[PDB]
Formats: structure tokens, C-alpha cells, sequence
């Protein structure tokens, strides 16, 4: 009933996310090469999962996925300053387009067990997320391989469904 | 703060002596013509922009990350190896998983081979099984038609000649073999070109001794002139148990909550039988498959990958 966009770059934790989400083990992940898909109940709703491959040269199959996307869920690798300018790019280029136009994005700010990680608030502030003004946005700091912070977030896609 | 960093060194010899990262996050980059050996456990480690360097990377709990390296030769174990922006890396790898590269040329493979007391508590501590290795198995993102961006590095390569041991006072501490039959990690053929197609499935079950077992029977096995083709560390349920053991499951069945099994895939004209009488000798009073014949064997293999791959798997 619900279909979330799980987007990010390479090696930002959406699969773990992915299986964090579904309740499943979380200690062995391999990098995606396609997608992968589940479903997960939360708080009376079922959630259509689409967890899609972040390359840089995979990233053109992106907008395959689109078309009846109602969540945007965007994860960041907190702890991979050295990408911030390439994440806050894809980011940029993916709320100009017109088949996600509206869609609510929640930015999972993942990898908060990390040493270097990035606080959200400074993620905000460097990507410029107070500029994003034609859709609902949220940014939530968690560690997918914990699991803490993720249903905070996901909580908030609840609420704006 | 970030003594967890190396960054912009030039000709230098540095390192991590164990107990000093301790699961913490690493990072290196901007260095050229450097020796870089941390000898500890790390939760990721990232490689940017690293010229000329030789880099020893204790086990890593997540993913280590190349990109924009050059000339650089690397023993490492991790979670997930990634490679973008690269030329002419040469790694010995322990990887969890798929090892994968992407716009990258010239990357060549072996398996990990490196010993220090230390190094097995590491593994540990990264929740890295030694049995879990998939090094040979690489995904390229960005293949070029006719010609391959990857290889496997010459069998007979001599890990001193691209990882050298330190020879400096402040790394004299950890006491470095690069001897294959002391290697935490048993050395693996994964999918180098084989002979002969004669495989054999050993299964060993959780247990204090199971991994001295396997380490015996491999060195055993090796010393007849056979080979270690592949290794897994699973969790087996009792459907599983009796997919691949069949009709001899019921006296395997008590085992499989003791913890995960471990397999050992070996190769070669007359392994299975020759598999067999070293069981029958040095492990009689523990219980372990071992196929039955050859004619059975490859079905074994393939059975045991098939459940465990899905297990594993997303
Ligand atoms: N320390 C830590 N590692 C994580 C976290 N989330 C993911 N990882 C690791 O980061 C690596 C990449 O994760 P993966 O899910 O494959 O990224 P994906 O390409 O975005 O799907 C893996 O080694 C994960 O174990 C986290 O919250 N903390
Ligand atoms: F392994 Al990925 F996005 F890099 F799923
Ligand atoms: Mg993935």
C-alpha cells in the first residue's frame, strides 16, 4: 500500500537499512548489484520497500523506479565526509524530478555509531535542507547496524503517508 | 579524535600497534610511497587518493573502500570490498562478500595469507568468520567488451614480495608470519582453474575443536597433494541438514543448534576417498560428513552452497 524509494549512495547502508527494517540479520550484507525488494508492517500500514543499487553508474536506473513512489527515504554514510559534496549532488537531482514531484523525503543520517560521523545538524546545514520547500522533508540521525534511530524515522513517514 | 587517520605522508613506514584502534572507524588518504600497517581491528576503513603505498589492514568490520588509488598492494580482510577510480591495485582478500570494483583497471586478486597472535581475537572482534571468503568471485560495474578490468594474482606469488613484514622498531612488537600454513585464514582456490573435476564436501559441526579439525584435515588434505577450493561457516536447520546429508541426517541432526557448521569443498583425482581415510584415522569419536563418492560429491557441494547462499543471502 505504501511504496518507499530507498535511494543513497554507494555504501551508505540502505540494504542494512533494508533488513533492519524488516527485522532480519543485519551482520551479512553484500554490495547491491540491482535491487532488492520487501514488505514490512508499521503501525497499521504495510511498506512496499524498494531498495535500489547506489554506483555511480547505476545511478541512471533510478528513475526506473519513480513512477508511484509515495516515501522517498534517502540514506547518507555520515561517516564519509569526503562525499558529502557527491551525496548532497544525487540529492539535489533527484527533488527536480517531475515523477517524485511532492513525494515526502525523510534523509537517514546513518552510521551515527562512527567516530567521524557527521552530526544531522551539520549534514542539514552543509547540504542546505532548509532550502527544500516544495515537499515535506525530515532528517533523522541513526545507525542502521543498531537499529537506533531508524524507527524514529520511520515513525515520521508513517505520520506524513 | 583522528589518530584514527593517516593523511598527506610521504615516504613514511607507520602503523597501529593492536589494542590502539579497537573497532573504531580508519581512514587514509592523500599518502604516496608510504608502508602502512594497522595491525588491529577497525569498523571501516576508506583509501583515498594513495599513491605507491603497501597497506596491511587488520579485519575490518564493515566495508573498506578504494578510491582514486594507484601502485598500491594491499593485504586486507573485511565485510565488503569496494574498489572506484582505481589502477593497478594488488590485494590478498578475506571478504565477506562479493568483492566488486567500478571504473577501475588492472586490479588483480589472491587470497589473503597473514599471521600475528593477535590477529585471531581481531577476526573475532570484527565478526569476521576465517571460513567466510570469497576473494576471487569479483562483480566489475563497468566491464569493457572483449577484455577484463580484473585477475587473479600468479598463485605462486610470494606475499613478502607486495606486503612486505615491517622491519621497524615501533612495529617490532607483532610478530608477523606470512607462512601459508600459518595463515588465520586458510588459503582457498576459489575459482582459479581447476584440473580435475573430483570435488569433496567435509562437514564439521560447531565445537572447542572444530576449528583445529578443519585446520588439520586441511593441512592433511594439502600435504597429499590436494586442494582447498572453498570454505562456509553457516548456520544449519534441520531441512538443511537433510537436503544435503540425506539419508545420513539423522546422525547429524543432535549437532546443528550447537552453532554453525563448517564446510570445506577440496579437489582433486582420488580426494574423496583419500578425504575418507584421513577422517577415518585422526577423527574417529567426532562425528563429520564427508561424501560418499565422487559421483555424489559435486551434488553435495552444490546442495550445501544452494541453502546457504539463500540463507545468507538478502
Ligand atoms: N558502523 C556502521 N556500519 C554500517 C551501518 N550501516 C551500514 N553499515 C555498513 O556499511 C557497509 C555498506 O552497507 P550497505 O548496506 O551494503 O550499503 P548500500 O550500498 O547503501 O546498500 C556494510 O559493510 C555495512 O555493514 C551503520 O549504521 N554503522
Ligand atoms: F552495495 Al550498494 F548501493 F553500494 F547497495
Ligand atoms: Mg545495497
Amino acid at each position: 500500500e505504501v511504496r518507499i524509494l530507498l535511494l543513497g549512495l554507494d555504501n551508505a547502508g540502505k540494504t542494512t537499512l533494508l533488513k533492519q527494517l524488516a527485522s532480519e540479520d543485519i551482520s551479512h550484507i553484500t554490495p547491491t548489484q540491482g535491487f532488492n525488494i520487501k514488505s514490512v508492517q508499521s503501525q497499521g500500514f504495510k511498506l512496499n520497500v524498494w531498495d535500489i543499487g547506489g554506483q555511480r553508474k547505476i545511478r541512471p536506473y533510478w528513475r526506473s523506479y519513480f513512477e508511484n513512489t509515495d516515501i522517498l527515504i534517502y540514506v547518507i554514510d555520515s561517516a564519509d565526509r569526503k562525499r558529502f559534496e557527491e551525496t548532497g549532488q544525487e540529492l539535489t537531482e533527484l527533488l527536480e524530478e517531475e515523477k517524485l514531484s511532492c513525494v515526502p523525503v525523510l534523509i537517514f543520517a546513518n552510521k551515527q555509531d562512527l567516530l567521524t560521523a557527521a552530526p544531522a545538524s551539520e549534514i542539514a546545514e552543509g547540504l542546505n535542507l532548509h532550502t527544500i520547500r516544495d515537499r515535506v522533508w525530515q532528517i533523522q540521525s541513526c545507525s542502521a547496524l543498531t537499529g537506533e534511530g531508524v524507527q524514529d524515522g520511520m515513525n515520521w513517514v508513517c505520520k506524513n503517508v | 579524535p583522528k589518530d584514527y587517520m593517516f593523511s598527506g605522508l610521504k615516504d613514511e613506514t607507520v602503523g597501529r600497534l593492536p589494542g590502539t584502534v579497537a573497532g573504531q572507524q580508519f581512514l587514509i588518504q592523500d599518502c604516496e610511497n608510504c608502508n602502512i600497517y594497522i595491525f588491529d581491528h577497525s569498523a571501516t576503513v576508506t583509501i583515498d587518493d594513495c599513491t605507491n603505498c603497501i597497506i596491511f589492514l587488520g579485519p575490518v568490520k564493515g566495508s573498506v573502500f578504494f578510491r582514486n588509488c594507484r601502485d598500491c598492494k594491499c593485504t586486507l580482510a573485511c565485510q565488503q570490498f569496494r574498489v572506484r577510480d582505481c589502477r593497478k591495485l594488488e590485494v590478498f582478500l578475506c571478504c565477506a562478500t562479493q568483492p566488486i570494483i567500478e571504473s577501475s583497471s588492472n586490479i588483480k586478486f589472491g587470497c589473503f595469507q597473514w599471521y600475528y597472535p593477535e590477529l585471531a581475537f581481531q577476526f573475532k572482534d570484527a565478526g569476521l568468520s576465517i571460513f567466510n571468503n570469497t576473494w576471487s568471485n569479483i562483480h566489475d560495474f563497468t566491464p569493457v567488451s572483449g577484455e577484463l578490468n580484473w585477475s587473479l594474482l600468479p598463485e605462486d606469488a610470494v606475499v613478502q614480495d607486495y606486503v612486505p613484514i615491517p622491519t621497524t622498531e615501533e612495529l617490532k612488537a607483532v610478530r608477523v608470519s606470512t607462512e601459508a600454513n600459518r595463515s588465520i585464514v586458510p588459503i582457498s582456490r576459489g575459482q582459479r582453474q581447476k584440473s580435475s573435476d573430483e570435488s569433496c564436501l567435509v562437514v564439521l559441526f560447531a565445537g572447542d575443536y572444530t576449528i583445529a579439525n578443519a585446520r588439520k584435515l586441511i593441512d592433511e588434505m594439502v600435504g597429499k597433494g590436494f586442494f582447498l577450493v572453498q570454505t562456509k561457516e553457516v548456520s544449519m536447520k534441520a531441512e538443511d541438514a537433510q537436503r544435503v546429508f540425506r539419508e545420513k541426517a539423522p546422525d547429524f541432526l543432535p549437532l546443528l543448534n550447537k552453532g554453525p557448521v563448517i564446510a570445506l569443498e577440496f579437489n582433486g583425482d582420488g580426494a574423496v576417498e583419500v578425504c575418507q581415510l584421513i577422517v577415518n584415522e585422526i577423527f574417529n569419536g567426532t562425528k563429520m560428513f564427508v561424501s560418499e563418492s565422487k559421483e555424489t560429491a559435486s551434488g553435495d557441494v552444490d546442495s550445501f552452497y544452494n541453502f546457504a547462499d539463500i540463507q545468507m543471502g538478502i
